[PDB]
């Protein structure tokens, strides 16, 4: 079932070592040159399916979830997983910073895209929260890629109603507050993920918090949501002057105390622009490159349900530096992961 | 109506109104700051491409909404848009006299001029109307952010290209040099006799390495108060090759080693604690260099941030409870 | 004459001199450095495109001034351009027997090279060249800043591509594992056996996060005086790489999280004290991956910087009573 060549290439000089893919490549130069069929990691396909993720032992699944007709500003974020996935070619699965394989430990699939009806944000919402539905009843925690800021919005959703009786957390890293009531009636675009969280029956307030927000790209009402429920919010600001792991540690306490389950939704335009070009609303004064492996393995030391990944627009960067970024803030994520893990026996 | 502060039920600099450029319509229009474009670039002894800046910078101010949440300001009306000043091809020494016009023109009103580039030389003359503009008795200040000093009494020959700017700036006969702050110079595009006029002169500049050797903030405070106290106006220029060239690729010429965004957003704060400025420049963009438009939005940021800082500081806020629901 | 230190009136680096490939006409030519270009890139085991930095890396270093007004030094005159080492095109053995004899060459004029690739596998045979060079009773230290250790026994059954760099460099016999420095490692591109060989062999690397944790400078020090401290000569070496992708885009393998410009910039310093270096290089700079020249310009930058620095540190400094229009 669980099964996957080490350096991809099969045929006359196909690698079986059962731990060749942590090493440097033996008969040839693997995927880090031309990419050939590369899944993410170079992990197994899995279809998005419980009775396959269970049967392989899955503990990650890597999902893509294209869809960027969910919102307001511009398309482009359909095209960033097939970037993500080709720059993990240029990685092994390997992270000596937590001496993890990240391949092996979490026994990671790519369960492929999440299907889109074209112009039907209702009924692509819909595939996307079945798809991580199969993905959580099949044992896994889960790794979204975006796709727009619509994708909290199923992957809450989901994570919710599988997380039942129990109370769940969200956390939202980004640029902007996103918290439309509605924008021109509709209540489900990329500018209302927080307020269509809170609505969920199990999703309280004292576990949501949303912090690296900046500019003007604000409308007011975004910043009244946060006041009237009591919901905190650390500013770019504030998160600069108090330092980065003083602020993260005390929202990842806030957000999972009493609760069975957490939801962090990270858009990239939490990043400064200096590093990710690439982006449907990039903006200055952001999280610094190291900042964002930082906030990566601080959250990977407390843990998420599902983590997602939004708004990446390859078109709009000319170098791998969006792509690869994208790359380390789920690798130092599972790295951090897998060494909390294996402290804590 | 407060309709655009919230979510939704001319290429002018913050979607603002045209006023042409003229003191009496300015007066009346109830703004506070008023753009003027200089697509001039004669100045300019290195790569071209300033001259497109203007309409850049115009468009990237309209993707921003008016409200800054982190200042509760609204900006709406702050500003409107005189357009540009119109300039012969080939013709320096009549392109220097309109744009001194329009700025007196603007001054008289009692507005602020914001005046984008175009290139750097440009500041001479903007400098030289709030020079006359104050007049004899009273005294000015100066600041500009970059990484060069363009202390050139002369270049190739001429004495108003964009190296010589501070060498005729500190001329003006109303800005005793005690008043003058010059912030980021480094690397080589500074010849030698830039220093040595500048320590002939006493122009106390900060080096980036003077900057980063004292914790930037602390000097900056030290240029500052010696720009604004006891000064009756104060001009203030950006070249955003200040910046760290991954912060602002889009100028004529970038420089490795300046400046991050956040630090140039905690300078803008100091600066708007004083409560206000006469001129404020930006030259020396240059959008075909530029990426994804981060040089345009990182200076699109510093003008709207200024701007709403002075609000703040001003208590120009809007009122807290206003909703949506209303 | 020295009107290029002052306000005015072939492809090579910092607009030098043309100077053979010949130790007699480079020990008499007054340079201290000698830049040597290096367009192979088949140790290359990633993305294509370093044959080209060579070149772009000329045309950034032709647009400066020679003279730096932080250290009070003029760069003309110390360097020299020998063009590109002449190599055949599938056929790496013998690629690499003529840098070999192109390092040798220089190295016996007393000239310090200036290596430009290309590919990470030339510091092999630039370091075997210093290595034989300086004899078996003399003593190498060798420093390299890169994100990756490069320490692959072999490589696709291969044993001096890239990724195998530091495996051969650790083996010359005149360099004792106690004067070895890599400083930046971090990410996944750094497979177990890396670590393992690195273990084995003792190799003190100061990872990117160790570099944090320290706050950089006071465990660049201590590798610094392992590398210094009691050796005859210094290899220093550069993936930049080794550099946050903010300011290094336009590389063979970018990475996020690393140094920023100013830190490389004290660095560069805190070298210099050291009052010399044997050989320079420079790999892996990738013109195809830039945005608006940011990587290759901040190589330029560095590199000018050190040799600065260094004639600073040697008080090689210009007389300052010298004043323009002589
Ligand atoms: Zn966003």
């Amino acid at each position: 079932k669980w099964q996957f060549t080490p350096h991809q290439h099969r045929g006359p000089a196909e690698q079986f070592g059962e731990n060749d893919h942590i090493y440097s490549p033996k008969l040839h130069n693997g995927s880090f040159k031309s990419r050939g069929l590369a899944t993410f990691m170079g992990a197994p396909y899995c279809p998005p399916d419980r009775h396959k993720i269970r049967e392989m032992g899955a503990k990650i699944c890597f999902l893509a979830v294209p869809w960027d007709q969910g919102q307001i500003v511009r398309a482009g974020a359909s095209q960033g997983a097939a970037a993500l996935r080709d720059a993990t070619t240029q990685y092994f699965p390997y992270m000596f910073e937590y001496d993890v394989d990240l391949l092996s430990f979490f026994r990671v699939v790519d369960c492929g895209d999440v299907p889109t009806v074209p112009g039907n944000n209702i009924k692509s919402q819909e595939y996307t929260a079945d798809y991580v539905t199969e993905c959580l009843e099949g044992g896994a925690k889960v790794i979204l890629f975006g796709g727009d800021h619509s994708l909290p919005i199923p992957g809450a959703k989901a994570l919710s109603r599988f997380t039942g009786s129990g109370k769940m957390g969200y956390l939202h890293v980004d640029c902007h507050l996103n918290a439309a009531p509605d924008w021109a009636g509709n209540l489900i675009t990329n500018c209302s993920g927080a307020p269509r969280a809170l609505d969920l029956p199990n999703c309280n307030a004292r576990n949501m918090a949303h912090m690296g927000s900046r500019n003007g790209l604000n409308p007011k009402d975004w910043w009244d949501f946060y006041v009237d429920n009591e919901i905190r919010v650390v500013t770019m600001s504030e998160m600069i002057e108090r330092g980065l792991e003083v602020c993260a540690n005390e929202i990842f306490e806030r957000v999972k105390k009493d609760t069975d389950s957490l939801y962090f939704t990270w858009d990239t335009d939490s990043i400064d622009i200096s590093c990710m070009p690439g982006n449907s609303a990039p903006e200055c004064y952001g999280l610094k490159g190291r900042e964002v492996i930082q906030l990566a393995r601080i959250a990977g030391r407390h843990g998420c349900d599902i983590l997602d990944i939004v708004e990446f627009c390859p078109y709009f960067d000319p170098s791998q530096i969006g792509a690869k970024m994208t790359v380390n803030m789920i690798y130092h994520y599972l790295g951090s992961r897998a060494q909390t893990l294996r402290q804590q026996g | 109506s407060y309709a655009h502060l919230f979510s939704p039920l001319l290429i002018t600099f913050l979607r603002s109104a045209h006023v042409p450029l003229n003191a009496e319509a300015l007066k009346a229009c109830g703004a506070k700051y008023a753009f003027v474009g200089v697509p001039f670039d004669e100045g300019n002894i290195g790569k071209p491409g300033s001259e497109d800046a203007p309409r850049e910078f115009r468009l990237i101010t309209q993707e921003y909404f008016s409200y800054w949440f982190e200042y509760n300001v609204d900006l709406h009306g702050k500003a409107v848009d005189c357009g540009d000043v119109s300039m012969p091809k080939v013709s320096p020494e009549v392109a220097h006299e309109r744009i001194y016009r329009a700025v007196r023109e603007v001054l008289k009103s009692g507005l602020i001029p914001i005046i984008c580039g175009g290139d750097r030389s440009i500041s001479i003359t903007a400098a030289r109307a709030l020079s006359d503009h104050i007049g004899p008795q009273k005294k000015m200040g100066y600041m500009h952010f970059g990484a060069q000093l363009d202390m050139a009494d002369s270049w190739a020959g001429e004495r108003n290209l964009a190296p010589c700017a501070m060498a005729r700036i500190t001329e003006l006969p109303n800005l005793d040099i005690r008043n003058v702050a010059h912030l980021g110079a480094r690397n080589a595009m500074n010849p030698k006799d830039h220093i040595d006029l500048s320590k002939e002169r006493g122009l106390q500049y900060d080096s980036m390495f003077d900057l980063f050797d004292a914790g930037i903030y602390p000097l900056v405070e030290r240029s500052i108060d010696r720009v604004w106290s006891g000064t009756d106006a104060q001009y203030l220029g950006f070249n955003f090759n200040v910046m760290d060239s991954s912060t602002a690729p889009g100028v004529t010429s970038t420089e490795p080693g300046g400046l991050e965004s956040r630090e140039m957003m905690r300078i803008v704060d100091m600066i708007a604690k004083r409560g206000g400025v006469s001129v404020i420049d930006l030259t020396e963009l240059c959008p075909i260099f530029d990426i994804s438009g981060t040089a345009a939005r990182l200076a699109a940021c510093v003008i709207m941030r200024l701007m709403a800082s002075l609000a703040a500081q001003d208590g120009d806020v809007i009122d807290d409870k206003l909703r949506r629901t209303d």
